[PDB]
RNA sequence: GGAUUUUUGGAGCAGGGAGAUGGAAUAGGAGCUUGCUCCGUCCACUCCACGCAUCGACCUGGUAUUGCAGUACCUCCAGGAACGGUGC
């Protein structure tokens, strides 16, 4: 079984996609996932409809919005 | 340290709110609380794409509230 | 007795039994009509009931006027700028008055939202053809003193004041 | 301060969350603000669609009303106390 | 208390309130994504929890559609983004 | 009278038996991925597995897999296989 | 009553507060205060530190 | 604590209330059965969902995070909140 | 933390709306203090007139609107 | 006391095509005023899938009721649509 506290334990480090609530995604390693659940990602690529426009690296995505944070 | 009481102390001073509601307010505040929740008093506010209207007493809420705007000449510091 | 704001202030304003938000002056017998600006737009329906107006003119700017209530009134003439200040007022409650002449509702064209009126008991009203100068210059009502206005009254009044 | 009680039993129009409005005599109030309008007024807006027909904002008879505080955003005063 | 506000600086220093913990230290200029999709930019002044952000130099830009859109772009000095609006928080910009 | 088919008690079950399901979007109809769910925890978050997020209006579906999606945007899942 | 400000006093002061946001969200620096603020707006004729070719000249105007 | 609207949604209940949720729907009927998290279990209504038919229904029962109003009898106006 | 009143509902065939305009009719059986429902022969009737049961759903108090209950219970 | 039922938010986005149809008294850039030509914001009519279906009043006729009650909205036909907003 992997709760999802411990998917993030075990993901962390890893490369997450992280897409938003608007779409939003990032391809980057994650951070850190607090009580807050808001993830860290760093060298993200921020894919819109799966194609990377922007490489924001280093970045706080808020959890408010992201959809789902998977291993790609 | 939550912004609670960075929000709360303030009090009719010329700053400029905005709301979610792709609204903003500029005025002397009356008085902040706690969670966001700060009133209007002689406050002109300007809607999406509407008039520069003025409320003598309007009560903004709080997570309706997408940012704020202080003054120029205060100490951050000083004020959270 | 000079029509004050007092007379205003101490007026009630309300939900009326039609849901209009209706200021009421009960027993004013007010002949200067003038200055209800700070009735706030919190109101759509004006009754001044029990006045000595002699004129039919002097009210300031309102967008949502619903309503308005001369009802037992002493009207001489009317004035003309009514619309303007009321864009889509409906309803006129004008009987009791002095109306006579077919020139004493010309300003009533200028109503774009007039629905209804009733201006009973008045030398205007008696007249032959009166109802069909009525729903000729008043294009827009549709009932007036109590009546429907009518497809074949309609003809008739087209056809006639020519 | 539980500022809103020295403006209430006043008569406000506020706001929804939608751009419509509530005009009316603020009763009691709550925690989360959760207004309770008297004899509500729902001035709302009326899609134009077009620049050959105005815009109008009809309102509808809400009598008391108690708006949720997702509803409840901004309140100016315009009202005489009733 | 002491130990519940020390807990809340570890939070800000070694979790994901990381980004603004830099933007504390070495106050590097951060971009705030809004829910509006309005991108701010500027030098941090103070964090929470709830990702509340005190800003400094605040540009906001936003892309208007008159269609052709144009990025209008404005400066308010000082700033505050309580943790309600903000999308993402990014801590080292391109610009 | 009455007794718990609790929701964490569905959940389980799910994760447990390795039951595939397509779970839904809170503000859209639009996407839901069919998966089968690795695990549960306090607040109805749920991790995946072998999840494609497939639309209604496009009928097409990206592959996620082992997602991760947050508890608040979850509508219903409804039980595939 | 209803034409003077309270900064102002009915001759004291002036309405200038949102004259120095307005410069503020025109120019986009931190090293505009009071002080710049005066020197530039005294001037009848003296040299421009923002453009009367850009918006400047409408923010001027207003 | 308490609300004092929600205690007049209280005094509200068992009679007719004419609420309004989050997709506008206009639920004009009894409000039989509700909670201090606004789940209100109502019965006889005439749910419109903002479409302009609406329909005359038993044990409906809506929420409060969606619900936009909620017209309650003005006979409360003599409820013990105001005065 | 509060209960619903729902165990007069449960055992009852409901039509709920839910968000993204959604029907949903089906069976309550038991729920959790936050409404945290599971609707037995669950048939969630798309836009259209297709419709499809799914039997035991873990649905949400954050995306249904409103519910009905077709039966007095 | 920001993780499903009220205020650290799931908000924001733009209005279907096209025709040697018209307009920008005062506002467009280029061909270095005017004359002419192009292009990226609507409306008015005409074409298509009058954007459709639903319904709530609504305008006209005809059509029934004479009926003591504290009110979502109440007879019915037909339309032409002046409106509200839902499903795509």
């Amino acid at each position: 079984p992997l709760n999802p506290k411990p998917f993030l334990n075990g993901l962390t480090g890893k490369p997450v996609m992280v897409k938003l609530k608007w779409g939003m995604e990032y391809k980057g390693y994650l951070v850190s996932v607090d009580g807050y659940m808001n993830m860290q990602l760093a060298n993200t690529e921020e894919y819109i409809d799966g194609a990377l426009s922007g490489h924001l690296g280093e970045v706080l995505i808020r959890c408010n919005n992201v959809l789902y944070i998977r291993g790609v | 340290m939550k912004l609670v009481r960075f929000l709360m102390k303030l009090s009719h001073e010329t700053v400029t709110i905005e709301l979610k509601n792709g609204t903003q307010v500029h005025g002397t505040i009356t008085g902040v609380d706690v969670s966001m929740n700060t009133h209007l008093k002689a406050v002109k506010m300007t809607l999406k794409n509407r008039e520069p209207v003025q409320l003598e007493t309007l009560s903004i809420r709080g997570n309706n509230i997408r940012y704020f705007i202080l003054p120029d000449s205060l100490p951050l510091d000083t004020l959270l | 007795v000079k029509l004050t704001a007092e007379l205003i202030e101490q007026a009630a304003q309300y939900t009326n039994a039609v849901r209009d938000r209706e200021l009421d002056l009960r027993g004013y017998k007010i002949p200067v009509i003038e200055n209800l600006g700070a009735t706030l737009d919190q109101f759509d329906a004006i009754d001044f009931s029990d006045n000595e107006i002699r004129k039919l003119d002097g009210f300031p700017l309102l967008r949502r006027l619903k309503t308005l209530l001369v009802n037992n009134n002493r009207i001489c003439r009317i004035g003309e700028g009514l619309d303007q200040a009321l864009p889509c007022l409906t309803e006129l409650i004008l009987t009791n008055n002095s109306l006579v002449e077919l020139g004493d509702l010309d300003p009533l064209a200028s109503l774009k939202s007039l629905t209804y009126l009733s201006i009973l008991r008045n030398p205007v009203t008696n007249k032959k053809h009166y109802r069909l100068y009525v729903i000729y210059k008043v294009p827009q009502v549709r009932v007036l003193d109590f009546q429907k206005v009518k497809l074949k009254e309609r003809q008739e009044a087209e056809k006639m004041f020519k | 301060s539980s500022k809103m009680l020295q403006h209430i039993d006043y008569r406000m129009r506020c706001i929804l969350q939608d751009g419509r409005i509530f005009i009316g005599t603020f009763k009691a109030f709550d925690k989360h603000m959760n207004l309770i309008l008297c004899d509500c007024d729902e001035f709302r807006k009326i899609k134009p669609k077009n620049s050959k027909q105005a815009e109008r904002e009809e309102k509808r008879v809400l009598g008391l009303v108690l708006l949720r505080g997702e509803n409840l955003v901004s309140m100016t005063v315009e009202g005489p106390p009733p | 208390p002491e130990e519940l506000q020390k807990r809340e600086e570890e939070e800000f220093n070694t979790g994901p309130l990381s980004v603004l913990t830099q933007s504390v230290k070495n106050n590097t200029q951060v971009l705030i994504n809004c829910r509006n999709n309005k991108k701010l930019l500027g030098r941090v002044k103070a964090f929470d929890r709830h990702c509340n952000m005190v800003l400094e130099n605040v540009k906001e830009m936003w892309t208007e559609v008159p269609s052709k859109p144009v990025n209008k772009d404005r400066y308010i000095s000082k700033m505050f983004l309580r943790g309600d609006s903000v999308i993402v928080v990014l801590r080292n910009p391109l610009i | 009278q009455k007794v718990m088919v609790q929701p964490i008690n569905l959940i389980f079950r799910y994760l447990q038996n390795r039951s595939r399901i397509q779970v839904w979007l809170y503000e859209q109809v639009n996407m839901r991925i069919e998966g089968c769910i690795i695990g549960f925890d306090e607040y109805m978050n749920l991790v995946l597995d072998d999840a494609e997020e497939i639309h209604s209006k496009t009928k097409s579906r990206k592959q996620l897999g082992r997602i991760m999606l947050k508890g608040d945007n979850i509508t219903l899942l409804q039980s595939v296989s | 009553l209803v034409e003077f400000t309270d900064e102002e006093g009915y001759g004291r002061y002036l309405d200038l507060h949102d004259c120095y946001l307005k410069y503020i969200n025109l120019k986009a620096s931190e090293k505009l205060d009071y002080i710049t603020y005066l020197s530039i707006f005294d001037q009848l004729f003296d040299i421009p530190k923002e453009r009367k070719n850009a918006e400047y000249k409408r923010y001027l105007e207003m | 604590s308490i609300g004092v609207p929600i205690k007049v949604l209280h005094e509200a209940e068992g009679h007719i209330v004419t609420c309004e949720t989050n997709t506008g729907e206009v639920y004009r009927g009894k409000l039989i059965e509700a909670e201090d998290n606004m789940n209100c279990q109502m019965s006889n209504i005439t749910v419109t969902y903002r479409d302009g038919r609406v329909a005359q229904l038993e044990q409906v029962y809506i929420r409060g995070s969606k619900i936009r109003f909620l017209i309650l009898p003005d006979m409360l106006k003599n409820a013990p909140m105001l005065k | 933390a509060h209960p619903p009143e729902l165990k007069k509902f449960m055992d009852k065939k409901l039509s709920l709306k839910l968000n993204g305009g959604r029907h949903v009719q089906g069976i309550l059986r038991g729920f959790d203090p936050f409404m945290n429902l599971v609707i037995d022969e669950c048939v969630e009737m798309a836009t259209s007139g297709q419709q499809n049961n799914i039997g035991m759903v873990v649905i949400r108090g954050n995306s249904i609107i409103m519910l009905e209950a077709l039966e007095r219970v």
